[PDB]
C-alpha cells in the first residue's frame, strides 16, 4: 500500500509536468505574434 | 548497520559456506556544479557502482534510463536489497544483457548493457551484493550501465522514473564500514560534566580531540579549521593513534563513562566501579573494558546460561574462582553488577596479582583471563606469554579485542609490533577493505594519505 | 537420539503408531493454509496501469 | 507504535518537501528556458 | 561556614561524596513541588538519607571543592533524580 | 530517553 501510494505520487507529480511542458510552445507563438504585430 | 536505502518500507548440510559477494562500501555522486537537469541543487545520490569506482564513472552531464559511462570490467553493485525476479539477454537495440532487482523498497530497478551476469532468478540479494560487470552494447569502445527504476515490471515508458531524482530524495547509507579505532584521549563522556563541544556523528575521531568534517580539520571547542589537504600529507598522513596500555593520569573520576552507554545511564555502577579502580590503584579504563569485553558490553552481565561452560559475572567468574571466593556461579550470575563488584575487588585483592595490577592493562588482564600462573609467567618472561603460535585463545588476541566496542585499542609494549608494521601502510586513494577510507567518505572529505587500518 | 529428533522420530514405537494419520493431516493443512496465503498475496499483485 | 508513526510522518513530510523542492526546480528551468528563446 | 538551609519542604533522597571534578558532598531533596534540588560542593551533611526535611531545615554548610580559597554552594533544580544535565531548569529562573 | 546510540564499531 505504502508502494501504491508512492508511486501515485509519481504519477501526479509526471503529468503536472507533462500539462507545464506546454509554456514554452505558448512562449514561443506568443513572441511570434508579438513580432508579426 | 543496512546499507543502502533505509526507507521505512524497507524495514519490515556438511559443505563449506562462503560469504555471499557483497561489499561494504558503495559509490556517491555530490554535484555542487551548475550543471541542471531537473534534480536537486547540492543533493547526493547513491549509484550503483563500488565507492572505489566513484572517481571513474561519469553521469553524462535521450530515453527514459540514465546512462553512467563507466570504464570497462567495473563491477555493478546493487544498491538496495531484493529479490532478483530475471536475467535474460535481449539482443538488437535495447537491453542488451539486463537484470531486475524488486528492491525492498517496493520499486524495481533494471541494470541493462551488461557484459556477464552474476546473480541468479529467483535469488535473495542484499545491498552491496555484486550484480554484474558493465557492457559495451550500445556504443562500441565506450562501456557504460543502463540504469532504470521502475513502480512495476513491465517493458515500457509508462511507469519509468528518473534514477538520479529518485536517489535525491530517498534515505540512505551510503557506508557500512564500522568507524576506524584508535585513541579517544579526549573524546570521552561524563555524565555529570557532558562536554561543551560536539560535532556531528560523521566526523573522524582523531586522537587529542581532533576531528576531521567536509574537508576541514581541527580541533572540538576552536572554531580555526585547516584545509584537510595541507596539514595531512604523504609525509605525516591520517594517523589515528592508540592508547598507552601503562599510562594514566592517577586518578578515576566518578561519571565517566568512558564511552560506554551503560556507565551513563547507570551512574551508581559507574561511581561503584570507579571506587573498585581507585582502590585497586589501576585506571578504572582498564577494567571498564575488560568486564564490557567479558560480558558482551554489559548485555550478559546476569546470565546465568549464555555460557556452556558455566562462565558468569563482569569478569568471568569460573566455577573454580567462583568457589575460591566463598559463593557459587549461580549466585554470582543472580546479583547485580554493583553487588557483583564487591567480588571483583576481592578477586584482585589476591597478593599474588595485586602488586603488578598497577603496571599496564596487559596485567590486569592477564589476571582476569588465566589468572597466577599467567601473571607469574608473564612477569618472569614477558615475551613468552604473549607468543602467537596457533592457539587462537591466548593473551593476544584477548588484548586486540580490548576497547572494540567504543573504538579503543591499547599500544602494549612486546605486543603491538606486529599490529605497528602490519598497518604502517600509507594509502592514497580508495579501498575497499579500509575502514578509514570509508570513515573519510562518510565525512564528505576527500581521500587524503592514512594509514591502513584493516581487520 | 538428538539426530532422531530432529525429524521427530524419537518418541516410543506405540506412540509414533497413534500420532501418525495426525500428523500428516497437520501438515497437509499448514501447507493448504500457507498457499492460501501465497495465493491472496500473489493475486493482490496487480499492476495500476 | 507511537515511534514507527513519528517515522512515517516524518517520512511522509520529507518526501512532500523533497517533491516540492523538484517542482520549484522545474519551473525555475522552465524560465530559463523560456529565457533562452 | 555559612549554612545551607532548604528553602522548600521534602524527603532526602540521597546523602553522598564523589572525590574529583563535580558534585563534592551533594545532598538530593525531593521537593513537595515536584522538582528535585540538588546543593553539591558542601563541607559537612547535616541531613540523613530518607529523611523529611520542613522549609528552613539546615541542610549543610558550604565548601571549596573546586577552587580552594574560595567558598560556593552548587545549587541546581531537576525535574529527575538523574544525572545529567538532560532535565535542568536555572535555579534562578525557577525562582523567579 | 536513555543516552547513548548503537556503537558503529562492529561489537
Ligand atoms: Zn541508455
Ligand atoms: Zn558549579
Amino acid at each position: 500500500d505504502q508502494s501504491r501510494f508512492n508511486s501515485s505520487m509519481n504519477e501526479l507529480a509526471r503529468q503536472q509536468n507533462y500539462q507545464n511542458q506546454t509554456f514554452l510552445i505558448q512562449r514561443q507563438l506568443l513572441q511570434e505574434q508579438m513580432d508579426a504585430e | 548497520g543496512q546499507l543502502g536505502i533505509t526507507s521505512p518500507t524497507t524495514a519490515l548440510d556438511g559443505y563449506r559456506r562462503l560469504r555471499p559477494p557483497v561489499v561494504a562500501n558503495l559509490a556517491t555522486v555530490k554535484f555542487t556544479g551548475s550543471s541542471r537537469n531537473g534534480i536537486v541543487p547540492g543533493s547526493k545520490v547513491m549509484l550503483p557502482f563500488m565507492a572505489a569506482d566513484a572517481g571513474r564513472v561519469r553521469v553524462n552531464s535521450t530515453h527514459a534510463g540514465e546512462d553512467i559511462a563507466a570504464p570497462g570490467g567495473t563491477k555493478v553493485v546493487s544498491y538496495v536489497s531484493g529479490q532478483v525476479i530475471k536475467v535474460t539477454r535481449q539482443k538488437g537495440i535495447g537491453y542488451g544483457r539486463y537484470i531486475t532487482i524488486k528492491g525492498d523498497d517496493g520499486m524495481y530497478h533494471r541494470f541493462a548493457h551488461l557484459s556477464a551476469h552474476n546473480v541468479k532468478q529467483g535469488q535473495r540479494v542484499e545491498a552491496g551484493h555484486v550484480i554484474g560487470l558493465v557492457g559495451d552494447d550500445g556504443s562500441p569502445g565506450s562501456y557504460h550501465l543502463h540504469w532504470e527504476v521502475r513502480d512495476n515490471d513491465g517493458y515500457g515508458a509508462n511507469g519509468t522514473v528518473n534514477p538520479l531524482k529518485y536517489m535525491g530524495g530517498v534515505n540512505f547509507k551510503e557506508s557500512s564500514a564500522p568507524p576506524p579505532q584508535g585513541n579517544t584521549n579526549g573524546w570521552g563522556y561524563n555524565v555529570n560534566n557532558p562536554p561543551t563541544a560536539r560535532v556531528p556523528a560523521n566526523a573522524i575521531k582523531l586522537p587529542n580531540g581532533k576531528f576531521l568534517v567536509n574537508n576541514r580539520t581541527g580541533a572540538l571547542g576552536n572554531p580555526t579549521a585547516r584545509a584537510a589537504s595541507e596539514q595531512y600529507t604523504v609525509g605525516r598522513p591520517v594517523n589515528t593513534g592508540k592508547v598507552s596500555g601503562s599510562s594514566w593520569s592517577g586518578t578515576n573520576d566518578y561519571g565517566e563513562t568512558y564511552g560506554y552507554a551503560y556507565l551513563a545511564n547507570n551512574p551508581e555502577f559507574t561511581k561503584k566501579l570507579a571506587i573498585t579502580a581507585t582502590r585497586l590503584g589501576i585506571s578504572a579504563q582498564w577494567l571498564v573494558d575488560i568486564m564490557a569485553f567479558e560480558t558482551g558490553n554489559f548485555k550478559k552481565a546476569t546470565n546465568w546460561s549464555h555460557s556452556r561452560t558455566g562462565v558468569v559475572g563482569l569478569i568471568g567468574f569460573t566455577p573454580a574462582t567462583a568457589r575460591a571466593l566463598g559463593t557459587t556461579t549461580y549466585a554470582l550470575a543472580k546479583m547485580p553488577p554493583e553487588k557483583q563488584l564487591d567480588y571483583v575487588y576481592k578477586y584482585l585483592s589476591d597478593p599474588q596479582l595485586k602488586p603488578h595490577l598497577s603496571k599496564g592493562v596487559e596485567y590486569v588482564a592477564a589476571s582476569i583471563f588465566g589468572g597466577s600462573p599467567l601473571v607469574r609467567k608473564m612477569v618472569n618472561n614477558r615475551s613468552g606469554a604473549m607468543q602467537r603460535g596457533d592457539g587462537d585463545i591466548n593473551l593476544q588476541n584477548y588484548l586486540k579485542k580490548l576497547g572494540r566496542d567504543v573504538g579503543r585499542r591499547y599500544d602494549i609494549r612486546s605486543m603491538s609490533r606486529a599490529d605497528r608494521l602490519i598497518g604502517s601502510a600509507v594509502h592514497t586513494g580508495f579501498h575497499e577493505g579500509c575502514a578509514t577510507c570509508a570513515a573519510l567518505r562518510s565525512s564528505g572529505s576527500d581521500i587524503v594519505p592514512h594509514n591502513a587500518e584493516f581487520d | 537420539a538428538a539426530e532422531l529428533a530432529k525429524y521427530g522420530l524419537s518418541e516410543p514405537e506405540d506412540v509414533l503408531r497413534k500420532n501418525a494419520a495426525t500428523r500428516r493431516k497437520l501438515v497437509n493443512d499448514t501447507m493448504y493454509q500457507l498457499g492460501t496465503q501465497a495465493e491472496q498475496v500473489r493475486r493482490t499483485q496487480t499492476s495500476g496501469y
